[PDB]
């Protein structure tokens, strides 16, 4: 609030328009960087009914329809851990927490239904034991492996979400 | 208007240039822009204090334009060495890396000139028009769990085949295509159907 | 909106892809008569998958597609005088 | 102390001798009235760019 | 006094535009990192150690 200021101001030349360039390089390379990380799927897949997934309980990270929110528990889990003066102004962001939910419940729907396929050309549905049998064949080990361990196989992915759950939860 | 990662380096470099002539005809306080108006008409100490005011101007102008050079050239070598990677394992060899060198599963690459920078032309294999099938994860026979070698026991209705997971090539199912291991107890969803034998 | 006051457009209740960007997830365009709007930008097309216990999809033919990728790799190599740039 | 701002009616309570409020950066925040005693708050008005 | 005044503020604001650009710079190489380890892992199965 001075106009002397302003006129003195005047004489040392232009580096409040360089400041200011990079200043709005710098926040539309903070949106570049989440549209580019976040949006690399064409379709928004949407879940199944009530689902038979072999055996394996993805009732953690699948987004809850209970709350408004499209976040999972694991989600809210991770959002209440992380806890105008003198010219400053906080742009707000291009994509909203909402936006970002829906692409990776979209993301996870891809992964669960059809798998690796939904990357390359169109989504290819498969039962999601013979998914997993394909992973065993390309770590190694054969099919038989799977289908005579599935039940153990489901058991211990079970109790490694709920530690993963237990774990957050406890400590951030 | 498709090549404009490269045209942005130049224009941000005239645009750098630019600013600097212009910081060349500023006075940063004093009684002219021009260096030798200053000591024409003026005594010696004012004169020197006025020289020494534009001197720091300068100065700072010319750091700041250094940081801002080392700045844009740190992201410019950053890109080299992706465009390096890039261009090893594109063209020298079948890259398997998910939607690294194109979209889809890769073939082949073939680099071209461009000025300041590379253009790639990858050439991919994408999927088609899809058919639905019925699976299951094994077939029973003698009491013995049979498993697909390589491929999916693919049924259309009536009868069962097996064909590769990228491409329809149905074949008969015989004991050259699948492996016995165990029997039908344990797998769910075991189905019944006949393995010939030539 | 939720990043200031957009004086010029009017609101629709409809959702396409997001032309002209303005912030919060509100998008702008230039669609017919002819005039400014500002809709919410849509994600994509929603495409539920026929997942069961018994079904797999196996594709029948191909198609080759040739793509194309620039990456920057110099710059314009300059040199300046700092004695005749400050001193003339 | 003075300033240019909105002033508000706000409703955080004082002690019987405080006089004026801040904030963690040190800067005018609340003002009681001389003459009533009653606390106002201190807003700078809206600025942006176009 | 203004010009002190003004060349002090300037000098500050340009140390924060130059801390911004390298938080920035550090920002975008751990954002393409991170794209990096979505595409090549979430999409696919990926046969790199570690
Ligand atoms: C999955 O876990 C949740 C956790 O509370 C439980 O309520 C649900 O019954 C489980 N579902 C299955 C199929 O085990
Ligand atoms: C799945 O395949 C069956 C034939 O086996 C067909 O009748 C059905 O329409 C297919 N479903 C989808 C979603 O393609
Ligand atoms: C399935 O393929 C066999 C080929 O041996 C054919 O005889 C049969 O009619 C086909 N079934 C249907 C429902 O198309
Ligand atoms: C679910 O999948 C199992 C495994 O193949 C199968 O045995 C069962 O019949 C299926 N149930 C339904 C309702 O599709
Ligand atoms: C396969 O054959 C066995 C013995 O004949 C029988 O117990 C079983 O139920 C059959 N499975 C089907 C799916 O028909
Ligand atoms: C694949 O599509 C092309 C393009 O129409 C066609 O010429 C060709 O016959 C198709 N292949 C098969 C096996 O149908
Ligand atoms: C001060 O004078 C005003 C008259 O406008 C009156 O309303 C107020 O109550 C007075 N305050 C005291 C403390 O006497």
């Amino acid at each position: 609030d001075s106009t002397e200021c302003s006129n003195l101001l005047l004489q040392y030349g232009s580096f409040c328009t360089q400041l200011n360039r990079a200043l709005t390089g710098i926040a539309v390379e903070q949106d570049k960087n989440t549209q580019e990380v976040f949006a690399q799927v064409k379709q928004i897949y949407k879940t199944p009914p009530i689902k038979d997934f072999g055996g394996f309980n993805f009732s953690q990270i699948l987004p809850d329809p209970s709350k408004p929110s499209k976040r999972s528990f694991i989600e809210d889990l991770l959002f209440n851990k992380v806890t105008k003066f003198n010219g400053l102004t906080v742009l707000p962001p291009l994509l909203t927490d909402e936006m970002i939910a829906q692409y990776t419940s979209a993301l996870l729907a891809g992964t669960i239904t059809s798998g690796w396929t939904f990357g390359a050309g169109a989504a290819l549905q498969i039962p999601f034991a013979m998914q997993m049998a394909y992973r065993f064949n390309g770590i190694g080990v054969t099919q038989n492996v799977l289908y005579e361990n599935q039940k153990l196989i489901a058991n211990q992915f079970n109790s490694a979400i709920g530690k993963i759950q237990d774990s957050l939860s406890s400590t951030a | 208007s498709a090549l404009g990662k490269l045209q942005d380096v130049v224009n941000q470099n005239a645009q750098a240039l630019n600013t600097l002539v212009k910081q060349l005809s500023s006075n940063f306080g004093a009684i002219s822009s021009v260096l030798n108006d200053i000591l024409s008409r003026l005594d010696p100490p004012e004169a020197e204090v006025q020289i020494d005011r534009l001197i720091t101007g300068r100065l700072q102008s010319l750091q700041t334009y250094v940081t801002q050079q080392l700045i844009r050239a740190a992201e410019i070598r950053a890109s080299a060495n992706l465009a390096a990677t890039k261009m090893s394992e594109c063209v020298l060899g079948q890259s398997k890396r998910v939607d690294f060198c194109g979209k889809g599963y890769h073939l082949m690459s073939f680099p071209q000139s461009a000025p300041h920078g590379v253009v790639f032309l990858h050439v991919t294999y994408v999927p088609a028009q899809e058919k639905n099938f019925t699976t299951a994860p094994a077939i029973c026979h003698d009491g013995k769990a049979h498993f697909p070698r390589e491929g999916v026991f693919v049924s259309n209705g009536t009868h069962w085949f097996v064909t590769q997971r990228n491409f329809y090539e149905p074949q008969i199912i015989t004991t050259d295509n699948t492996f016995v291991s165990g029997n039908c107890d344990v797998v769910i969803g075991i189905v019944n159907n006949t393995v010939y034998d030539p | 909106t939720r990043a200031g006051c957009l004086i010029g457009a009017e609101h629709v209740n409809n959702s396409y892809e997001c032309d002209i960007p303005i912030g919060a997830g509100i998008c702008a365009s230039y669609q017919t008569s002819q005039s400014i709007i500002a809709y919410t930008m849509s994600l994509g097309a929603e495409n539920s998958v026929a997942y069961s216990n018994n079904s797999i999809a196996i594709p029948t033919n191909f198609t080759i597609s040739v793509t194309t990728e620039i990456l920057p790799v110099s710059m314009t190599k300059t040199s300046v005088d700092c004695t005749m740039y400050i001193c003339g | 102390l003075t300033g240019t701002g909105v002033l508000t009616e706000s409703n955080k309570k004082f002690l019987p001798f405080q006089q004026f409020g801040r904030d963690i950066a040190d800067t005018t925040d609340a003002v009681r009235d001389p003459q009533t005693l009653e606390i106002l708050d201190i807003t700078p008005c809206s600025f942006g760019g176009v």
